[PDB]
């Protein structure tokens, strides 16, 4: 990425360190902290510092035991039958010098704790949203799952909401985010594995472009293998190298890698969609006009090929949508369908039967490389009943382009 | 014009079905 | 399956527990738990823990003589003809600490008990619905079952209501719910039977995919076996693997398979719409085709092959619709119709007339793979008309997909 | 693609399916 | 150009004088700079002599240790491990009497210090944006940048703006903000690297047709020597040798020539699209006709030859648009893509298969050098459907000029 | 022609330009 873009890889970050440093400050007294947290949420401000020295003396529970090895590039966190905390994954304490805040004597040891640490993780995934209407959702959501653990939990701040929205942008907050998730992604039958309801977002934050070459694999139901065969764009197929670039763990669920945006590994990520914008849009494209409901409102990338990119959606979307290859999968015995029947079409004209690349590719000059006009017909088809589109969305653009 | 490799992923299949599944998670309505 | 979401069966619960453990709360007479649960409702605030207990107190009915062998998965519940109870479908009794509360000593020992379990019990079916108009609905049908034991009753809980629906996060409520269906369910004549009013909504709970294999059955009027053998799908196909495992008694009608999430079975259900997602789009959708009122609510699952399951759904619902193999069902003696004469029409054209999946592959084959202009009208005709559709559901697709 | 059969070992399918759709009915909402 | 328009380079500027000076009047010191601004900001009135020589007693961080030689246009700023400062990359003062104003003394020494150089930085790049809509999103912008400095500041001007709009015709001022953005481009990992949210807009400052020509370039995806074989008007030719000239440095990321000028290098840049009106519109026009998002919003320049630029944008816009390049990027192993082509169409009238200028300008001669119906029917397509079209901009003109 | 392509000095103009424009993105209202 030449400039500001150059990417940094989560396997690049453990050739030079081998820890993840977790500066927790002050560390003084879990009573007084949760005093600092309780009123301070409630009077409508709170130190983050308090928050995380909080966070981490309420979330020591060395609770989870291995039943299979845990390793990750290099690092070894446990072997074979260990019982290991949540800060396994993390290193290190930095006292400072706190600051003071108003404070509630009246909490308690008991009460609060089993529902608290849960509350302040889920002002994460609140913060990250921006819509009003739907930041109500999660809240209510948050609401509900600390009112799961007794309280009448009623929400503690106030309709301020200024306050934990900038909580995103503190380095050790984001790691304990990280470290909460990773570690009930490793037991996920444990007790407290509900304090993933807002630690969740963490996982494969900014990884757009793995999420969309997902959603591509589902929509066309295809392999990776036979997706990354329909790649006629090279901008495309070089994004589509630097995604895949090997020795980075990015099939390991039991990983560091999809945290490397939180835990600081990489400062620009190699699988965000702003990074592998040419892969982005041909994604998301040819997967609106093969009946995605979320394509829609995918963001339409700045800086690309515009028209290049969509002649070799719209090909990819055509093989596919006229290419529904059904098969017998049972049978009353006997009675058994085999197909290959002719299989020569209408001349030189009839489109191939398969979803073969090379196939289509040879197809396409017969048709002059020129989109044919039952072609531009699939994607009218496609684009038009379409509504409520916003600016600058994949759907606004594919409507545009093919409706009229 | 360039060869295909596993590139030492072979659950990747199955692993970009799930980063779509939390991707899902995240997207904003109304 | 994969990662966090793979599948649990029934069978294997039982094969590392004999016992489904129901942990009943800290004993403090049944006359006592009236007066929490009683005031507590009518106040707005009462705890699932007396809530529990008073449960247990009141639904101590031995009422129910066997009329045969009672088993499930290797545990006897019963056997000849001896006398049970509720919880003797479950087992235990764990104490905690308990809580102080509202309560009223003016309750009776008895008039209350007879319609305040079924109120309670129905809250369940109430806390589990959304739409306001609809939950007014249930709210109004539990009044007035109540009313059928005790003349003067008016509902207990304020217009708030929000209090309820956390009861269905506690794992002991709605094993009590659980336990109470799967008894009335064997005794259907016993007096207490209407205490299935709330109860109902815990039987076949996330097992929306089998309801939507019964839908389709029903709807085509063709046998399991002959709806199987018309899955076009590898995705579908592998799905209904996944629900036709041997030996989980789904067809069993007295197993503790129904109550799979209530009594704490299986964390995920093999039998859900989210973990069958293509069998039940393409069910919904195929059933939708051929006029089924409510498959035009059915959720739109996310991540599948929209566009080849819409195909073999079409080419499934246009054979159902286009042959409706009318045949003499009476004759009145001697006058009887013989189908011999025609058994071939016009043209490699003319569709099949029967509902042979092998023969509607074969006439698909040579309709070039492509749904023909009689076969796309038959789908218009059968989605025009559709008035009123939310987003992100079947009916909504298929109008949008099919309406021009 | 390649086909596999098997009679389903539950027989009584075809009732309890339709039984269960019955529950199903019941759950919907307007 | 003749008048007052000849373009001054910033490679003749250094041939002047070896050093860029930076005028910092008077020292009052920084603890009582400081109370000036503070206080100057919350009444709404603050010198902008007492703005500057804040900003720099605060920004004496010589900090950032230099990785290679940093060198522009023969000035060596440092050489291998020199430790540099943001003065270092220019040099004076010039001291002498000054105003009265507000001043506050409860202002701290190290605290306002780290958020306040951020925030007057900042209000360089809000004071230059003219439409309120957009000055609040970066003023909230600054806010929640400031808000990570913390403290939870609150803007400390009032409503009545306007008194930062002026600090941008202040040469010292924007010495300042070039040296900051200069020095923290070279120093991408440096504490205060977020100080570049306002001093961005100075980097590459009045140098649109740059930015232009790079435009192209990622929309018609091809290489700067292939869009300028595809400049067929002569005065876009005569502007682009103007903006190619060597000794500039204009592929130097680490260089003065970005900051030409805000460092006063150049009173008239040679790639302003002021200076450059045909390229710009030529360029930006056949880019908004490749579905450029941005380019329908740019500004349609005054004097310049309508006819020839359009026509000549269109033929090249036809050109990328008809001939999207498609080939097969990756396979497995033995089944290959290879065009045997034939490389003919339909006679003289078929178009070129490539982008060769030279074979489109054949076609385009043998079309009797007059648009097709087909070429205007492209034109047609990609400027109906845009909406919310301002007047004097390239997106309207297109409209007005095609879609008929 | 007026004149032939000659590769003036900037040799990493490709990259340069789109940086440019990356810029000159950041400044639409």
């Amino acid at each position: 990425g030449a400039m500001e873009d150059p990417v940094e890889y989560p396997a690049d970050y453990f050739r030079k360190s081998k820890e993840i440093p977790l500066y927790i400050n002050t560390t003084k007294s879990l009573s007084d902290l949760r005093g600092y947290v309780y009123q301070g949420l409630k009077s409508g401000n709170v130190s983050i510092i308090h928050v995380n020295s909080y966070l981490y003396g309420a979330l020591k529970d060395i609770r989870g035991k291995l039943d299979k090895d845990w390793s990750s590039f290099g690092i070894n966190i446990g072997k074979a039958g260990d019982t290991i905390g949540i800060f396994d994954l993390v290193s290190l304490k930095a006292l400072d010098g706190v600051l003071p805040d108003g404070v509630s004597d009246a909490s308690r040891t008991s009460a609060d704790d089993k529902w608290l640490p849960l509350y302040l993780l889920g002002l994460y995934r609140v913060g990250r949203t921006q819509m009003p209407e739907y930041r109500k959702k999660l809240m209510d959501g948050l609401t509900n799952q600390c009112k799961m653990i007794n309280e009448q939990f009623e929400p503690l701040v106030p309709e301020g909401r200024d306050i934990f929205d900038v909580w995103g942008n503190d380095s050790n907050y984001t790691k304990i985010v990280a470290a909460v998730d990773m570690f009930f992604h490793m037991f996920k039958k444990h007790e407290c594995a509900s304090f993933r309801y807002g630690t969740i977002v963490s996982r494969f934050k900014d990884c757009a472009a793995l999420a969309t070459f997902g959603h591509l694999c589902k929509i066309t139901g295809m392999s990776t293998e036979d997706v990354t065969t329909w790649i006629l764009n090279r901008e495309v197929a070089d994004e589509m190298v630097q995604m895949m670039l090997p020795g980075q763990e990015i099939d390991k669920a039991d990983s560091y890698m999809p945290y490397l945006i939180d835990f600081g590994l990489s400062s620009k990520s190699p699988y965000s969609s702003v990074k592998n914008p040419a892969f982005h849009f041909w994604g998301q494209l040819t997967a609106l006009l093969l009946r995605s409901t979320r394509a829609r409102n995918a963001r339409q990338p700045d800086d690309i090929e515009y028209t290049s990119l969509t002649t070799a959606g719209l090909l990819y979307a055509y093989a596919v949508g006229s290419s529904a290859d059904l098969a017998q999968q049972f049978c009353v015995g006997d009675n058994k369908y085999t197909p290959d029947d002719s299989t020569g079409g209408l001349t030189t004209n009839a489109p191939p039967q398969g979803r073969d690349v090379v196939e289509w590719l040879g197809w396409f000059e017969d048709q002059n490389r020129k989109p044919t006009p039952d072609m531009m017909q699939y994607a009218k088809r496609a684009v038009m009943s379409l509504q409520g589109l916003r600016e600058k969305t994949i759907g606004k653009y594919a409507k545009s382009e093919f409706d009229k | 014009k360039v060869r295909e490799y596993l590139k030492s992923y072979s659950r990747l299949d199955q692993a970009v079905g799930e980063i779509d599944e939390i991707e899902a998670q995240r997207a904003e309505k109304s």
